């Protein structure tokens, strides 16, 4: 059956170059187009260009060009994406789709590429408690992540055992390094009364920070 | 350049009901060759998009039979006959019979459910942060119905609206809420000059806003 | 050969 493997996850300098691969199965390689797909987090899909191994023949976007080369090699039935001066902006997912013969454009996908660009070295987070001002059911707490690079960040609470009621939002970019909070709810009668603690873990600086949730 | 858009943005609904998500184009997108190359396709979280419908009728290979597509020229709609919780996810429409191909902007399947006020809860920052001369103050909005928010900062009464990052959450998996996190970030200095702290938010479930404060005492 | 979609446009 029909099968696009894709490269795997980059996270490159601003300015520098990256390939993205794309390997088809399943099919005659030579029979149909590969196109590639830009989705930025923000913006929804967006074409790339195509490119047509039976020729060579490749169509870009006018917004893309000179900024993706798309490549393929016949032999390993793999197809690539080269671009070039990246920008912040070419932050995305990067997905391979290959078409049905005289019915759509976008028929199989590939699993995607995740793109990131930043300038950021490797950072470990800084962890705040976050406890309340006021007194007295269900009391919320809550654990700021701040100032850490790369994603991803992860945020338990009592070692893991506390997972119901927690929310951990999506980091938000806060001047070249990320930031995130996460809150949990507990019965009033649990806190203050009990330790509550949130464990982050950061992989990528290599860290673990516990930190008991006390009363101001 | 060919321009699509899908008419409703969310698409609130309740296991097994009707859904109409409707499409239209900047032009006839009927190709000088006759066909009308139009698509639907589904996106879920964390995945890559799925052909459901193609050339404006056509069912892909192994799509249920609740999926259906209509129309002709510029207005175009997809129709499920009975939501089934693996529906749910981001619609797109596609065109593809102009030199470069254009997609919709996409339409949300979500789960309907009853209205819910936000729990509103204030922290502020941490003397940990402050003595290194930081200050966030954090306010989380949660398990809310309906999706649409706003969050209002005073300190000692007046609007602030600068240094503030807003973070949302998809709709849950469980109770189908949504929440929100709000910090204001300032120096210790500039926080060490006001006492009162305010996040108050807005919402559909109430003609007043709910105002959560704290009064920096102790 | 030439691939469907170029033949289109």
């Amino acid at each position: 059956q029909v099968q696009l493997r894709q490269s795997g996850p980059e996270l490159v300098k601003p300015g520098a170059s990256v390939r993205i691969s794309c390997k088809a199965s399943g099919y005659t390689f030579t029979s149909y187009y590969i196109h590639w797909v830009k989705q930025r987090p923000g913006q929804g899909l967006e074409w790339i260009g195509w490119i047509y191994p039976g020729n060579v023949n490749t169509k870009y976007n006018e917004k893309f060009k000179g900024k993706a080369t798309l490549t393929a090699d016949k032999s390993s039935s793999t197809a690539y994406m080269q671009l070039s001066s990246l920008t912040s902006e070419d932050s995305a997912v990067y997905f391979c789709a290959r078409d049905d013969y005289d019915g759509a454009w976008f028929a199989y996908w590939g699993q995607g590429t995740l793109v990131t660009v930043s300038a950021a070295k490797t950072t470990p987070p800084s962890v705040y408690p976050l406890a309340p001002g006021s007194a007295a059911s269900m009391v919320t707490l809550g654990c700021l992540v701040k100032g850490y690079f790369p994603e991803p960040v992860t945020v338990t609470w009592n070692s893991g055992s506390l997972s119901s009621g927690v929310h951990t939002f999506p980091a938000v970019l806060q001047s070249d390094l990320y930031t995130l909070s996460s809150s949990v709810t507990v019965p009033s009668s649990t806190w203050p009364s009990q330790t509550v603690t949130c464990n982050v873990a950061h992989p990528a600086s290599s860290t673990k920070v516990d930190k008991k949730i006390v009363p101001r | 350049d060919v321009l699509m858009t899908q008419t409703p943005l969310s698409l609130p609904v309740s296991l097994g009901d009707q859904a109409s998500i409707s499409c239209r184009s900047s032009q006839s997108i009927v190709h000088n060759n006759g066909n009308t190359y139009l698509d639907w396709s589904l996106q879920k979280p964390g995945q890559s998009p799925k052909l459901l419908i193609y050339k404006v009728s056509n069912r892909f290979s192994g799509v249920p039979d609740r999926f259906s597509g209509s129309g002709s020229g510029t207005d175009f709609t997809l129709k499920i006959s009975r939501v089934e919780a693996e529906d749910l996810g981001v619609y797109y429409c596609f065109q593809g019979s102009h030199v470069p191909p254009t997609f919709g902007g996409g339409t949300k399947l979500e789960i309907k459910r009853a209205d819910a006020a936000p729990t509103v809860s204030i922290f502020p920052p941490s003397s940990e942060q402050l003595t290194s001369g930081g200050a966030s103050v954090v306010c989380f909005l949660n398990n809310f119905y309906p999706k649409d928010i706003n969050v209002k900062w005073k300190i000692d009464g007046s609007e602030r609206q600068n240094g503030v990052l807003n973070s949302w959450t998809d709709q849950d998996s469980k109770d189908s809420t949504y929440s929100m996190s709000s910090t204001l970030t300032l120096t210790k200095d500039e926080y060490e000059r006001h006492n009162s702290y305010t996040c108050e938010a807005t919402h559909k479930t109430s003609t007043s806003p709910i105002v959560k404060s704290f009064n920096r005492n102790e | 050969n030439t691939g469907w979609l170029a033949g289109l446009f």
